[PDB]
Formats: structure tokens, C-alpha cells, sequence
């Protein structure tokens, strides 16, 4: 059983964020979706939800400015958060209550993967992709992917065929407001010159797919 | 239900179907809505043992189940203290519904009979059910509501009658006190029905004389369907119950 | 949007001690509704115990969750280095609304101390034909995160320039890896010759000094 | 219908329903109005033993099974001669109407297609029915009619995949020429689907391609769906459908 | 019988199965043989409904259903009066059997207790049957007779565990004066398994101290099998059986 | 075994059961013993798909199923190339047994016939096994193994039968040329009976004309029990098994 | 599902090795068992089995002096090894060949533990344990088992609670006939004074468990 | 009828295909080719059956191939918790003629790293009675290959020593070694000074821990 999240990842202030939570290889029909944020770094915040009768509930904030529906037919769940600021910058869940609910949080059983929505007034960049060129027993070898936005960026090695010793980065906000990141691999210096080393980086907001062979 | 017709769709808008999770949410009891919040419905569909709400959903009165399907969810099951088994007795329960319901024509409540109120022989008392059409027979697609005008049976006629063809000593009660007798070989509740109403119209006005709850098989020969006198448990339902 | 209280907000515990989380709330709670949720970094929560006690079908026993009315605990009676994640209570006062997420609580593994393995990259020959120049100094797999990294250019300390990030702590090795940033104009870079990373630890018995001739 | 959806109340206005008499009449098998007074079934639903006609019903395009019931009489049964078994080949039937239905939108015939139609692998395809939903699980109340998008596989390379986890020689052939091939171990048609179509968009058109024969098991690894070829069989359904 | 072994020839002399008729005698409950012309059984098996004769008959201790049967005909049932259901209690009856079997080595009766006899926890207890081996799962052919040694459990204790997880309130009694608890999660009683006897040893003498008479489930968690008190019905059954 | 009596000790000594792992090592479908190495059984009970050979035991000539088990293990399944169904035909197998039979007076093989062997009606064949004694109706404890005389009918003959309240044309063939058909109302072979014997007496011996294969229901009016004809498939048996 | 060797530890030579492959809470009637035994440091040598039908194969070697049976009412399957030299020092295991087989070796599904036999002539030793002291940021601390006869010894760190950092040495025969082992363990220099630190030897061929606490 | 396996021992990298031969003169009887996995201290592991078959629960990575007289183990992507023997095992015949193979050794190539050098004086227990025993202990270094010298009052030690190393790590993939140096209690009073000098791939330096009998 699946939930999946859907919508757009960058929103302009004052405009009104617009989700769909879609329910795979199964029409709940006796249950309850609820919406939960996650401000990046904190906690989890309850937004509302809709029961297994198709009762809305919204939290004590949102309230006026959120909307929460269902079109059974589409086997959708929306949320609708009008005049947004910096402060809804969330990952965005839909989660299921087994008991149908609508008002519950305390047993969300099935969730979404999240989304990340970033409300802004800057544009989407894509990244500059830069090799980290190895220089004994050890070799280590990365990417700098520098200059981007919004978050996220993927990043993946020799086409997911190397896993092990692979440290992409957490994504750091530089001074002019564009994230900067780096991802490593440790190999051995005599693997070197005999494997091709591509690290495969994929930014969804701008359509941007790099591959970046990096070379001693 | 044993013998009766299909329910027009005016008929019984208190009449919920019980539903159990699974490859669908099937119908398993029947129950009655007394309260915009409250079902009443026999202890043996939900008891003794504690149940997963997450594993139950009321549906209120539909003519077939599942075309036009809303489950609703459960909040609280509160089974009387004094039940184990149907044959023992106390075989009610309330469900408390985790939001109320908007009652219109079509669904709204069942009157509960004053204490003084007896239900004698001669009375028209209507039972309705989803459940089994005869022993071990299923109620066949589209699933419509049925109902069946049952004779009632006086308690000591009933248990005379439960003792004919039966091992069991005849200074021993089958047919306890908090129990009302009702129906015949051609006219009966079955299995699926349990938890649902059996009303009685007194003076103008339907009042749910009983609950659901046992018999041997399904209208046999000197075995009347045996309901659960809601008069004996007022004071109970009433302690939950607005 | 506050109403329930998580003790501790982080913690830090060695593999296999006792590890309590306490969730308390002034109003009590409805029907014993109060979960436990736990969440590793960057994927959605995970139901471990519901209805106060109940533990979800596949979570190890290990965890055990207790309490009554306005007073909850989250037990986990052997920690395991997989079990570093936050933790989340939440609870429901009513079926209208009133039900929140407690603070979370940030449960950390403690091991035995691990010295990091220092790389240094010099600024890709291509990145240096854009504006900028950025010197990378890797710190790998140690314990505990707490490291300075001191980046001096020509014998000179700099401050106001570098950024680092860290990973979060590995599932299983429970250490951290760190990533330090040199950031300069290209006219500053060239400005200079040599350059280097002065990571201070606690494993390591003198700060370790990595570096490069800008050239060779 | 193993995957795939409910299908919109608008699409497949051809899709029937075969009904068998009982404690209702229950569905047992699906084809499809070729014309106002014929249905295109397969031959193993109604043979190759002589089956007595009271014991069959058609009923047209509805949403979901036994709600909006109108049970249509049939008069004649028409195997085709060459039929034994599904495996065998030749797995098709007509059945004529007592009375030519009145078509409208929502229920009208399905073109069949030329001769020289070959379906390709690429085709967008899609099969029909209200048949079992996975290995001996059945379509759960309030049975819609099902829909899932099925890929055509050529009948070489369907014949090879048959013979994968097989005694059977590979100079012995399974998939024979008057059959076709679609679906996966996802999306598949099952018990309770034969007779039904599998309709393919060909120039703006759908085409009956084929008709709901047999498989081994339901959508299961290496052995994709098997249907009775309609192109194969043309000249047969003409010489008695005009 | 959920856990426990396959029977050795020798052990438990005083099993019976009891048959039904259709395509064959089939097995459908146990009981003892307490005199040479009766068999004590539960009433469940034979009640509360009475029951056609010509649709039953009894079946002497074999090792295995059906492979060496000899099938006697029954020429009288009675069932405990106060009976209705196995909860309610009084899940006793008696088979008077149409002809007095010829007592031996394979055999014999089973010893009923004295009425000062209690069977507290930690006696050596067993239970024989051709019943169930789990939850809803048959005894498979060969069909040989299992046995299983049981804890038992005090009445109080015994009540005090059916109670949870159960809405039934505390002061509302489930395991009755009339009935005796045995068995855990591993080793118990099952259907097919009712009528059939629960003895233990006292003073090196095998006594039969219940009758398999109902439970929640098969070895279910907090949910002890529940078998008659032969103490209880002593008087009952000695009206009809001779003492001896 | 549809009609018929419960089989002497003595008699049909060929006789196996095969058995299917699970809560005990169930009976599926009958054979023989040909060779001391070798089983003759139907290719539907193993096939046509590919079997794990650890789900598979032989079990012997005893009288009754469970109660005197001994199962032996099977180190080969050989099911014939041609066999996709048994309405199609060559529904034939062979198992090869990781030990062989000391043959003996209880236990010992059925002889193969000649080629020429044609078994014309009038022939006094029986057939043995463990299966249905009636449709949809499953042999009872103590599972004797049964026996039933069955009339031998031409394959033409039967043939024409199988078109009787069949929409299947004359012209085209039912009871194909490697069948054999046995049986009546009365007396018949069933489902679990599959792979078992169809032995006739031929100038005092006993010779195994065919292997219970299909048939339309158990002893239906006009639809006789089809067995293998073993004649047909001689040449394959022996590429395997010895002479 | 289980099977279990059971058997004396310790034979004289000359003497003959018996033991048992018991198996639990499962019926194996069309089932094989074969044993199997496998000389200290040495590899895989196949003994002999029981097939299916109750039939014995030994192999080349062994056939002889080997003896397989079973008590079907017992659920049990024998070994017994006569005339025992220190060559047939070895672990014995049982497996079952879920075709039935006997004489098969290329499918053996179940296995038992295995059980350590030790042919010789020398009598039963327990061991004297010594406290290896610790002495500046991760110390390490350990217990020195001396002087045992015959093998095995199972050492624990604080009852089980110490696993991490522990390293449980191989034993090594002395001049002397007998056997001497070391377990160390590292931890925090910070935690020593702090921490109790309990070795748990335990000898069961000689009924001996010894628990020593190390200090500094 | 013998099986031989190729190479006896192997080491490889996380992340690397690793190949195991099995081969034998005569022919396997019915693809009866069995792979086993023995981690130390265990039972044999099924992972491989009747040639390709795999056992379920096994990971993906492990697959089996060949026929006849020839077949193979193939690790796709061998893991840290893949070191282990690997032992294939065939049938000829019905009636005895079954072996194993001499088994393959699977060892993890990890960087190298360098032990952390402790030494441990007799303790006065064991002091009291006959003997002393000094253990010299190198903790989780790669590759195995080391090189512990005893030096008493700066004297080459030969005989009184033996060593003993810990399996290979399923997780780190590092080893451990312990040196013990066993000495009369006569002979341990006889010298002050006691050092064991070690000398690995992974210390620039040979790497020496002392302790004056005296503290
Ligand atoms: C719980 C509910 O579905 C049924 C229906 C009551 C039956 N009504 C009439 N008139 N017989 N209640 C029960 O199944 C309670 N148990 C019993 O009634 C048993 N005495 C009979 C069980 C059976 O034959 O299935
Ligand atoms: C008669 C019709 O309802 C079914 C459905 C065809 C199965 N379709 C796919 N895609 N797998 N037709 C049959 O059952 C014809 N006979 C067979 O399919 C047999 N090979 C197996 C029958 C079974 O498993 O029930
Ligand atoms: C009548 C007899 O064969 C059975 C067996 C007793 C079950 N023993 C233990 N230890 N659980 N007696 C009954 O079936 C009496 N009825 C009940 O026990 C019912 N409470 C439930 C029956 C069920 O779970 O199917
Ligand atoms: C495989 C074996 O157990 C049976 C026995 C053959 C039936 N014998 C006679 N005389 N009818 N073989 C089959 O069941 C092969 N398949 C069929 O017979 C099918 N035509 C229909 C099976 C059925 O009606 O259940
Ligand atoms: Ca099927
Ligand atoms: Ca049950
Ligand atoms: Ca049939």
C-alpha cells in the first residue's frame, strides 16, 4: 500500500500552495487522510485532515487560510494553503488513520514519502557541477555541486552501481541564497585510472541532469 | 431475515449495518441508531472479547449495502458488564460514533419503550436485517434491507417450547427474563441480523421492543427467535445514552 | 500550536543502555490516544506505538511504551545504533481538533572516540574560469562530531568565509563525517600559494595538518 | 480483472454479462454486443456440453452487477464446431437474443476488425470484465465492472515464455495461431472475464482483438494471458451475425 | 490435542471415540469408560437436542481412527438436566452401551475421585484426544491418539485471566463451581478433543479429574481450557453408574 | 474408484500412491511399478509445469493410505515431450525412484504389453487406486484401495458417446488415437485415481493397457473414463526403461 | 525449525562416539538425515546417512566403524562412531536433505548447531581466570582464561550488557595439554572508576563459571 | 570423486563481483550442485541448490551457474557480512559417490588501517601462583599481515610466544591479534624492562609499548 504526495516544489509569497495525495494499489474508503509539515531541521506540525465520513478538521492555526477535500473518483486528497510566507517552507505529508478519523495524530499507520515545499521569491537555478580530483592505501574522489535552487538535488554514482563509501552531503545555503553541496567516495589507489568515476547529479526544479566524470 | 420482503426505502431510518475491514467492508450485524451519536447493537457482535476499532465502520440505513457506501468510524464500544454469552444473557452494546450524525427523513432515530411497557402477543413487531435468508443461506446481490412481521410469543410459552425435543431439565430456564421471544417456522431473524431492531407500533408510534441476539437454527420447529428486552437494560443505555 | 511536552529534546546514550522518553500534556488524553513515532533523517515518520501501549506488528520489542491520563513513556530497554532518530509523541484531547505532536526528541548514540580521516581538494581548473574558488577539506567517519577545523592560507587564520556541513550519524558505524569550505574570489585565490586544513579532535593526540601548492 | 481500475460509467458500452440461475442470477462469465441481436462469448462459459437455456441470462452495460438488473432471455447457442477445450482452440460463441436491444450512448456494438488486422506488440489495448481480481479472489461487492491497460506480446515469443518452467517440448506448440497474447504479472484478465473483450485503438476505432480465453493461472510470471483471436474466426461470426 | 505426542499402545486404556454416521463412522468427540456398560462424555457432544441412536456408536482404545474399528451401538443417552450450554455449564453426560464390553490389558476403566478430591496446580495432569492440533486444524491420518501433560490452574486465577481483554466485568463470573483449569499457550485441549478425560495422578492412581468441556480458542493467550469437575457431578453419575 | 469392492491383500502388487508434502504426506495420484527403478504414472499429476522433487514421495503396494507408510524419494521426473494437457493426449510420465524395489511376493511389477496388443471390448480389464469414490466425493477412512471391472469400449465407439449433447462437431475427434476408453455408469475411475493401472487378463497374464488419464465427470451417462494407451507410447517408456 | 545434536563432549580412545540429531516441533517422515563433521580449522567431510525408506550409506571412509539409525518414535536419528582416535576430534553436525535422499549432500536445507567431540585421553580442566588491567582518551581492558580442558569456554562482558568493542580471542593448546584464551574490550579512558567492568567465564565441560571484575 | 574449488581463498573490495569455481572430472548426477556459506563458528549456510535454484531469504547477489563438470558462485556486489568459507557439494550417483569442495576462504579488502598497540603485565593472582603471563594486544587493524617482536631488557624473544587472531570482522571488516609471552616466575623477576615492537603495513614507524615491573 502506497500514499504518494504531489505538487509544485517552489511558491512565490502571498500565492496559495496547492497538494495532492494520491492512494496507489488501493481506494481507502473507510479511512481518514490527515496533513502534517515538517519546517526543515524542526518538528512535526499538524495541519488538518478529513474523515472516513469526509469531515474536515483544521488545526488551531491555518484554520481560515486552509482547505482539505476529496474526489473518491480520482482516489485524491487535496490541501489548499492560501497567502503564504517563509514560514510554510515544510515537507509536506499525507498520512492515513486506520480508524478513519479525520482529528486523530495517534495512529497514522500509512504515510506519504513527503514533499518539500519552498515559498520564495527567487528563481530556480540549476547547479554547477565540479570535480574533486583524487591526489596511498585510500583514494578519495567527489563532486561539488555548487550554486543551486531550490532544494533538492540528486546525487549518484557510476549510475547507482556504486553505493559504498558514497557521502552526498546535507545541502548548505551560501551568502547570495544558493545552495552549495558535496558528494564523496572513497575507492582504492589502485582501482584508480583502470574505473571511470561519473557521479550523476539531477536537479528536478530546473530539469538540469549533469554527469561529471571526475580524473586524477 | 427468514420469510418477510424487501423494505421500501421509506421504512426503518434508524436500521445501520455493521462492517468488518478485509477485501471489502462487509456487512457482519446490524444495529439501531437511538442517539445522533449512538448505536444500539448486541454485545455478541462486538464482545466478549476487546476489538480493534480500526477494524469497524457503521453504515446508516441504505437500501442495499455497498453501492451507496459513507462508513462511518466508532470511537467507543461499551459492552454491559453482566454479558459473556448470548444463552447467558445481557447481549447488548453501544457504539459511541466518533461524530454525529445530521438526521433528515430518510435516517434518524428509534424510540426506546417506557420500563412499564411489556410487548404481549397480538402486538405488530416488525424485525429488519442484511443477515441470512435461511439457515446457512446468505442474503443474495443487490443485498436489500429486509423485514419480517414476527409474532410475539410469551416468555414461559417460548421456554415450554425450547424445552420440547431438548435433554434440559423443565424446572431449567432457557428463556431468561431479560430475553423477549418473536417469530414462527415461516417468519424469523437468522445470523447477520444480530444487533438489529425489533419494533413494535404502540399507540402510533414505533418503539424498539427488542435487540437481535440467538435461537436455535433459523425459524425451527418449537425454537422462536430469541431478542434482548431493552425495557430490562433502560437505565443502562440511559447512563451512556442522552 | 504547543500542548505537549517531550523530556528530554536530545539525548545520548551508548548501545545497550535503558533509554526513557518522557511525553506529558496538562489537559489528559481522550481514549488512551497516544502514539509514538520515530523518524530517521529525511524519511517519513515510522508508527511504533499506538493507543498508549500498543506496539505495530514487526517493531522490535525492545520498545515498549507506558503511561496514563496526562503522563507518557517511550522505553527503549537495549539501544540499538539503528535506533538513532527523533522521536515524536502525539496525542488526542478530543475528536475535534485538540490533538498535537510533542516537541520530539533527538536520540543520539555515544561510542567509543574515532579520529576523522582529513582530505584536501584544490578548486576545479573549470570552476576557476566562473568568479570563484572552492577549497574542499574532508574529516572522515569519526566520533564524537565536536571538531575544529582551522583553514589557514599562507600561514594566515580565516575567519568569515568557510562553511561546513556534517552527516547524520551512521546507522551503523555511529560516527560523522564533515565537509569544510573554503570559499574565495578567483583574485584571492591566486592572491595566495599555500593552503591548508588544521582539523583539532579529541582522537587525535595534535592537530592534523593537510595540505597543497597551488600549481602542482 | 488482475489490476488495473473501475471503469468510467461512459467506456465499454458493449461489455455483457452472463448470468446463471441459483439463489440469483450470478454472473459467471462476460462478452460483448457485436449486434443489436447478438453477443460474442467464449465457448468454454456455455460448452462444449448442450446447456439448457433457462439456466441463462444477458444482461447489457451496467456499472456494477445485480443493482439496475434487466435480465434479457437468449434463444439460440452457437459453439463453434472445432471446440473441445480452451487449450485445444476455438474458443468462441454466440449467443442470439430473444428480442434486439434498443441502442443508445451508454449501450451500443463494438466494431470487429478486417482480415488483414494483425495487433502488433505497442498497441494500446484494454480488457473488460467483473471476473476475479487475483488467483481464486473474487470481485468484492458492489462489483464494478473492471478495466486494465494489457501489452500485446507476439506469439512466438508468448509461446516461448510458456514453455520457461515447462516439460512440454519446445517443438510442441502451446499458443496456437487463432490465439493472442497480452498482459504481465501487473495487469491481466481472470475467472469470471471470458467472453469478455479485449478492444485495441486502431486508427481513431476500438477493435474487438480478442475474446477472454484461458491462461495458466492469473497474471502470473511467464505465462501471459491467453484470448481467442477474432480475425482467425471472422468469416464463422459473419456466416450468422449480419 | 494442541501440543503434546502421539499415545503409547500401553497408556490410557479408558479412551473412547465416539462416531457419527455418513460416508463413514466419523470421530467427533471422546469420553471414558467409567464400568464395563458406560462411557462419560460431555453433553455438548450429544446435546441439547436429542439425538437419533442409530446415528452413533462407540469405539474402544485403538492406537489409530478407523484402521482396526468395532464399532458398539449405545442403547441409552443422559444428559446432565442443568444442561444447556458448555459456558452455562454442566457439560456431563453418559452412554449406556447396548452390551458390557469384556475388560483386559488394552482395556479398562478409568478410577473417578473421591468427592473430597480438589486437583490443585502442580499435580501430574493429562488429556487424551482424537480432536483438533490447532485452531481450526484437523488431527491428520493416521489419526493416532495424542496426549499432553496440562498445568492446572486455580478457578479464581483461571477466571481472573478470561477477563482480560474481555468487556465482561470483573464481579461477573466465567469459569464456574462445576468447572476445573488446564493447559498454556503450548499444550491443550482442542475440538474433537470434548468428552474426552483429563486424568492425574494421586497416589500413584490415575483418577479422572475432568471432562474437555469448552475455551476461548485452542492454547490462546490468557484463555485456559475449561473442562467439567467430575467431583462436582459425582452424585449425578453414581445414580446411574454402579459404584462398585 | 467409481462402483467396485476394496481390494484383497493379494491382489495388485504394481500398485503405488503418490504422495504430496504438507500437514502429512497426502495421496494425489496413483502409478505402477514397471522396474524395479521405475514408476509408469499420468504427466498430469507431475505436469506440464516443473515440479520440486522434494514435494514428491512413493509410496509402495500396502492396502490402506498413512497407516503402513514407507516413502521412497523420486531422483527423476521424465514427462512425456508431447504432453501439454490430457484432452490434447500423451498425458504419460515416468518417475525414476534414488532406490530400487526388492520385489517380492506383495510387491513386484505389472508386465508392459506387445505392440500389437489392440484390447478389444469384451476383454476383462480392471482398474485399482485411492481416488473419488463418487463426483466431488473423496475415498473415506481407512482408505482401502479399490478395484472396479470396467467394459473396454472401441475408441470410435466412445468417441461418438463424447458428441452426444456436445456442440462439438462430429467430424472432429474427441477420444484421440493414444486413448483408451473404460467404464459405464456403474463402474469408473475418478480424480486421484490418475497414473493407476487399467490392467487385462491376455492369455493368463496380466498386461497394463492403460493409465487413468481424464474423463467428462466420474461414470457419466455417455462420457466413459479415457486411459493412456500404453501400446502407443512403448517406444518412449523403453528409451528410459529397461527391457 | 530445529534440529539438535546431543552427545558426550569428551571420548576416550578406543571408545565409541554416540550421538543424536533430535528435531523439534516438526515431523520429518519423508524426510533424510545425513551427518557431517568438520575437523578443527579443517573443512566439510561427509560421515554418512539415512534415506527416506530408512536405507544407510557410509562413506569411502567410515563404512566400517559407522552406524546411522532412527527411533521414529522419539524423533530421533543416531551416530555411533567406534574405535575413536584424536583424528576423529571434530564438530559433528546433522542436516536433512528435504528430498529424502540419503546419499545426497548438494541440497542439506536444516542443519544442527553442531556439536564439539574431542577424542583424548586427558581429563576435564576448568580455567583459572586473571584480570588483564587497564592503564589516555579509549582504554582497553581484558580477562585472561587459563589452563582449561577441553574446548569450549564462553566469555560474556557484564552479563551480556558489553558488546560492543568486544573481542573474544581463539584458543590456543599450551605445551601443556590445555587450553588458554583472551577477551578484551575497549572503552572510554573517562568511564574507567566509573563503570563496573565483570568478565563471565563460563567452562561447562567441568560445571565452572567464574566472574572477575577488572581494575585498574 | 573429488571437487576442486578455485581459488582457495580469495579478497575483494565492498562492491565487487566475486567468482568461485567448482569443478570435478566426472559429472554431476542430476544438477545436483549445492552452495553452501559457513561463517565462522556456525553451521553451513544453504544459499545454492540443484545449480542455480535459490534458497529463499538469500540476497539477490548470490546466483549459481554451470553444469556438468563445471559450475560457479557469483557475489555481484560483495558485502562487508560476505566474508565467510564457501563450499559447493555434488551427487555423482544415488548410492555414496557425494563430496564437498575444499571450500573457498572470502576475505574483505578494506583501507588499510593501523592497530592500536596495548601490553598487559602479568597480574598478581597469576603472579602469586608459577607462572606469568604478558599479553601485547593490536586492536582493528588490515590487513592481517603483522609482525609482533617480544624485547625483554631489550633482548630478541624466541619460543615463549604465541599469538592468536580474531576472525575477520562482519561490519569494520578489521582484525585483532593477542601476543602472549608465558615466563617462569623466576625468570619474569629476572628482567625489568618488557616491550612487544610491532611492525604493520599501516605504522610508518615500528610501534613500541613497554611497562618497567615496577608500577
Ligand atoms: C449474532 C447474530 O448474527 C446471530 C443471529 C441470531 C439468530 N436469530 C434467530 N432467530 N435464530 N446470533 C447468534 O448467532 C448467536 N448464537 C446462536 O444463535 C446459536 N444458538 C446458534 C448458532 C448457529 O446455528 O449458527
Ligand atoms: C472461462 C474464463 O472465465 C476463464 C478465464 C481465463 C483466464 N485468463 C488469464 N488471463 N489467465 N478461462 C479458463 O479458466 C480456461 N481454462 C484455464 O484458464 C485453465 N488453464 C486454468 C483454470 C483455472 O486456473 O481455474
Ligand atoms: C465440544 C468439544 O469438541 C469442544 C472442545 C473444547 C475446546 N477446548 C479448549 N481447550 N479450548 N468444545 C467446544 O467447542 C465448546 N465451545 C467453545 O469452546 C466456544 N467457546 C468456541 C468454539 C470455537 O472457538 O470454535
Ligand atoms: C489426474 C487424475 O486424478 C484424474 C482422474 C481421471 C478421471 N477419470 C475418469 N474416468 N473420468 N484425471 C483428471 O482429473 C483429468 N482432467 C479431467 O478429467 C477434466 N476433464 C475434468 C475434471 C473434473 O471433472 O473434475
Ligand atoms: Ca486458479
Ligand atoms: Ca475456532
Ligand atoms: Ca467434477
Amino acid at each position: 500500500v502506497q500514499l504518494v504526495e504531489s505538487g509544485p516544489g517552489l511558491v512565490k509569497p502571498s500565492e496559495t500552495l496547492s497538494l495532492t495525495c494520491t492512494v496507489s494499489r488501493f481506494s481507502l474508503i473507510g479511512y481518514a487522510i490527515t496533513w502534517i509539515r515538517q519546517p526543515p531541521g524542526k518538528g512535526l506540525e499538524w495541519i488538518g485532515g478529513i474523515s472516513s465520513a469526509a469531515t474536515t478538521f483544521y488545526s488551531s492555526w491555518a484554520k481560515s487560510r486552509v482547505t482539505i477535500s476529496v474526489d473518491t473518483s480520482k482516489n485524491q486528497f487535496s490541501l489548499k494553503l492560501s497567502s503564504v510566507t517563509a514560514a510554510d517552507t515544510a515537507v509536506y505529508y499525507c498520512a492515513r488513520d486506520p480508524r478513519g478519523y479525520g482529528a486523530a495524530l495517534d495512529r497514522l499507520d500509512l504515510w506519504g514519502q513527503g514533499t518539500l515545499v519552498t515559498v520564495s521569491s527567487a528563481s530556480t537555478k540549476g547547479p554547477s557541477v565540479f570535480p574533486l580530483a583524487p591526489s596511498g592505501g585510500t583514494a578519495a574522489l567527489g563532486c561539488l555541486v555548487k550554486d543551486y535552487f531550490p532544494e533538492p538535488v540528486t546525487v549518484s554514482w557510476n549510475s547507482g552501481a556504486l553505493t559504498s563509501g558514497v557521502h552526498t552531503f546535507p545541502a548548505v545555503l551560501q551568502s547570495s541564497g544558493l545552495y552549495s553541496l558535496s558528494s564523496v567516495v572513497t575507492v582504492p589507489s589502485s582501482s584508480l585510472g583502470t574505473q571511470t568515476y561519473i557521479c550523476n547529479v539531477n536537479h528536478k526544479p530546473s530539469n538540469t541532469k549533469v554527469d561529471k566524470k571526475v580524473e586524477p | 431475515i427468514v420469510g418477510g420482503q424487501e423494505a421500501p426505502r421509506s421504512k426503518w431510518p434508524w436500521q445501520v449495518s455493521l462492517r468488518v475491514h478485509g477485501p471489502y467492508w462487509m456487512h457482519f450485524c446490524g444495529g439501531s441508531l437511538i442517539h445522533p451519536q449512538w448505536v444500539l447493537t448486541a454485545a455478541h457482535c462486538v464482545g466478549p472479547d476487546v476489538k480493534d476499532l480500526a477494524a469497524l465502520r457503521v453504515q446508516l440505513r441504505e437500501q442495499h449495502l455497498y453501492y451507496q457506501d459513507q462508513l462511518l468510524p466508532v470511537s467507543r464500544i461499551i459492552v454491559h458488564p453482566q454479558f459473556y454469552t448470548a444463552q447467558i444473557g445481557a447481549d447488548i452494546a453501544l457504539l459511541e460514533l466518533e461524530e454525529p450524525v445530521n438526521v433528515s427523513s430518510h435516517v434518524h432515530t428509534v424510540t426506546l419503550p417506557p420500563a412499564s411497557e411489556t410487548f404481549p402477543p397480538g402486538m405488530p413487531c416488525w424485525v429488519t436485517g442484511w443477515g441470512d435468508v435461511d439457515n446457512d443461506e446468505r442474503l443474495p446481490p443487490p443485498f436489500p434491507l429486509k423485514q419480517v412481521k414476527v409474532p410475539i410469543m410469551e416468555n414461559h410459552i417460548c421456554d415450554a417450547k425450547y424445552h420440547l425435543g431438548a435433554y434440559t431439565g423443565d424446572d431449567v430456564r432457557i428463556v431468561r427474563d431479560d430475553m423477549l421471544c418473536a417469530g414462527n417456522t415461516r417468519r424469523d431473524s437468522c445470523q447477520g441480523d444480530s444487533g438489529g431492531p425489533l419494533v413494535c407500533k404502540v399507540n402510533g408510534t414505533w418503539l424498539q421492543a427488542g435487540v437481535v441476539s440467538w435461537g436455535e437454527g433459523c425459524a425451527q420447529p418449537n425454537r422462536p427467535g430469541i431478542y434482548t428486552r431493552v425495557t430490562y437494560y433502560l437505565d443502562w443505555i440511559h447512563h451512556y445514552v442522552p | 500550536d504547543i500542548q505537549m511536552t517531550q523530556s528530554p529534546s536530545s539525548l545520548s546514550a551508548s548501545v545497550g543502555d535503558r533509554v526513557t522518553i518522557t511525553c506529558q500534556s496538562i489537559k489528559s488524553v481522550y481514549n488512551n490516544r497516544l502514539g509514538w513515532y520515530q523518524q530517521k533523517p529525511g524519511k517519513a515518520p515510522k508508527l511504533l506505538i499506538y493507543e498508549t501501549s500498543i506496539l505495530t506488528s514487526g517493531v522490535p520489542s525492545r520498545f515498549s511504551g507506558s503511561g496514563s491520563g496526562t503522563d507518557f513513556t517511550l522505553t527503549i530497554s537495549s539501544l540499538q545504533p539503528e535506533d538513532f532518530a527523533t522521536y515524536y509523541c502525539a496525542g488526542g484531547f478530543d475528536r475535534s481538533g485538540d490533538t498535537t505532536f510533542g516537541q520530539g526528541t533527538k536520540v543520539e548514540i555515544k561510542r567509543t572516540v574515532a579520529a576523522p580521516s582529513v582530505f584536501i581538494f584544490p578548486p576545479s581548473d573549470e570552476q576557476l574560469k566562473s568568479g570563484t574558488a572552492s577549497v574542499v577539506c574532508l574529516l572522515n567517519n569519526f566520533y564524537p562530531r565536536e571538531a575544529k577545523v582551522q583553514w589557514k592560507v599562507d600561514n594566515a587564520l580565516q575567519s568569515g568565509n568557510s562553511q561546513e556541513s556534517v552527516t547524520e550519524q551512521d546507522s551503523k558505524d555511529s560516527t560523522y563525517s564533515l565537509s569544510s569550505t573554503l570559499t574565495l574570489s578567483k583574485a584571492d585565490y591566486e592572491k595566495h600559494k599555500v593552503y591548508a586544513c588544521e582539523v583539532t579532535h579529541q582522537g587525535l593526540s595534535s592537530p592534523v595538518t593537510k595540505s597543497f601548492n597551488r600549481g602542482e
